[PDB]
């Protein structure tokens, strides 16, 4: 007769040993879609060149032009969120059939799945999902939720609020199953022990929750707190993976298209003071119409999705969003230290010094307007506090992006509509 | 994954006279065939196109 039906192919690779399920996630580390520098085209931070066949891609983008874009202009890659969403699931579902690897090998890996989906949604309902913070928009259909590994099931929209509390629950599932303190250089795209901290931090602050954002950003900050001292080394970015201010150098944000396509325009490079090494170590020698090339991305080695140089900033702004100016003037202040001249850092300190809880909250988001540039914190970071008016001159013609616009959520792609008509 | 279904009925008639001298079956039948596998365009909401 025959036995048990436990039987395996074998013409293909078939994942089963805690190995094969790490390549299997290494892959899905691999497509994690640079979609945040994409919808920080359009912010104020980027400008797309003024040659064809860079206009066509990214101009539309650049205008807020969502009702009628361009045939060709470049599509937000909302298929490899699901594939990456789907190998996280599956790494998931395969908790107990993972072999030949020890508990906490497994339990790393699970929970490394875990944070990978609850990263992957996050970032999903801020691209195409209302603002938390906005009001009416808890209760707005934003993404759908890719929770199993099935085919035959059409996913409908959810809600901002149940996005955001799956998100939290799989932040809670990997914090006690993610085990590795450290992980090696090369290897750094991997979710750390502080990467979950991290994560609550970014999640905390988008939702406007200050008390846990700072629980986390301090929780972070105990453990890894060294910045990047650039008086002393005026060339070193923060945004290198070798960098001992990186935490998980997975997301390059800007990619080697998006970033040869785009300049910094004067009006943003009129934020930096005269004397801040972000301004040399950041940009380029200016141009024409003082417009910089950024050396901050588009190579692999500009890899950063979480820093201790964010979370000083998520750090300030939470305690300043509670009143808790004391606090929030030391850890901000802290980062300047690092990143102004000691000439300028006086004048710094004296002006945080003498502002109130509103002038330190907008300091404190245009530090961090010039601390992330070039870092997909722009677009997002102009959502989550004020969804302010924007005009922007382009090609003779200007652009108007009203205050609390609906253009500040970008569409589904056109891709997945056609997919799922009911998105 | 799983079997491909097949939903069928079956009327059949059995005739027979002058003994034996000449027989006759008829059988109607309706097979509808459904579950069957196939390459399917899915949404792109699960990993795959």
């Amino acid at each position: 007769c025959d036995s048990y039906l436990d039987i395996r192919p074998v013409g293909s690779v078939i994942p089963q040993t805690a190995e094969e399920y790490r390549a299997l996630l290494a892959r899905a580390y691999l497509n994690v879609p640079n979609d945040r520098g994409l919808a920080c085209l359009r912010s104020d931070e980027m400008l797309v060149n003024d040659n064809e066949y860079d206009r066509n891609s990214y101009g539309d983008i650049e205008r807020w032009n969502d009702v009628s874009p361009f045939p060709g202009t470049s599509q937000f890659t909302w298929s490899n969120f699901y594939n990456v969403l789907f190998i996280a699931n599956q790494v998931i579902e395969s908790q107990k059939e993972i072999t030949e690897g020890t508990p906490e090998v497994v339990n790393q890996l699970v929970g490394e799945a875990h944070l990978l989906r609850a990263y992957l949604h996050f970032v999903l309902v801020n691209l195409h999902g209302q603002p938390y913070t906005k009001s009416g928009a808890l209760n707005s259909k934003s993404i759908p939720l890719k929770l199993d590994t099935d085919l035959e099931k059409t996913l409908g929209r959810n809600t901002v609020e149940e996005v955001y509390t799956s998100i939290l629950s799989d932040i809670e599932h990997a914090r006690e199953l993610i085990n590795k303190e450290k992980w090696e250089t090369v290897f750094s795209y991997r979710f750390n022990v502080l990467s979950v901290d991290a994560l609550q931090s970014r999640v905390s602050l988008y939702m406007g929750a200050w008390p846990k954002c700072l629980e986390s950003a301090e929780a972070v900050l105990a453990k890894k707190s060294v910045l990047v001292d650039m008086n002393e080394t005026p060339l070193a970015l923060p945004n290198h993976f070798e960098s001992v201010e990186s935490i998980t150098a997975l997301e390059q944000v800007m990619g080697s298209s998006v970033n040869n396509a785009v300049w910094v325009p004067a009006t943003f490079l009129a934020l930096y003071q005269e004397g801040d090494k972000r301004l040399a170590a950041y940009f380029a020698a200016p141009d024409e119409n003082g417009n910089r090339k950024s050396s901050k991305g588009g190579k692999r080695e500009f890899s950063c999705t979480f820093r201790v140089g964010e979370l000083y900033l998520n750090a300030a702004e939470a305690a300043a969003n509670m009143d808790k100016l004391p606090h929030a003037r030391m850890r901000l202040l802290e980062l300047m230290r690092k990143r102004y001249t000691p000439e300028a850092y006086a004048k710094k300190e004296n002006a945080v010094n003498v502002m109130d809880k509103n002038a330190l909250i907008s300091e404190i988001l245009n530090e961090r307007a010039r601390e992330l540039a070039f870092e997909g914190h722009r677009w997002f970071d102009l959502r989550r506090t004020t969804r302010p008016r924007m005009v922007k001159v382009l090609q003779g013609k200007t652009y108007i992006l009203e205050q609390d616009d609906p253009r500040y959520t970008i569409p589904i792609p056109r891709d997945a509509i056609a997919a799922n008509p009911g998105l | 994954l799983r079997w491909e279904k097949t939903q069928s009925v079956n009327v059949g008639l059995d005739f027979s006279v002058l003994n034996q001298a000449l027989n006759l079956s008829v059988d109607y039948y309706y097979r509808k065939g459904t579950d069957l596998i196939g390459k399917q365009m899915l949404p792109l909401e699960t990993g795959f196109v």
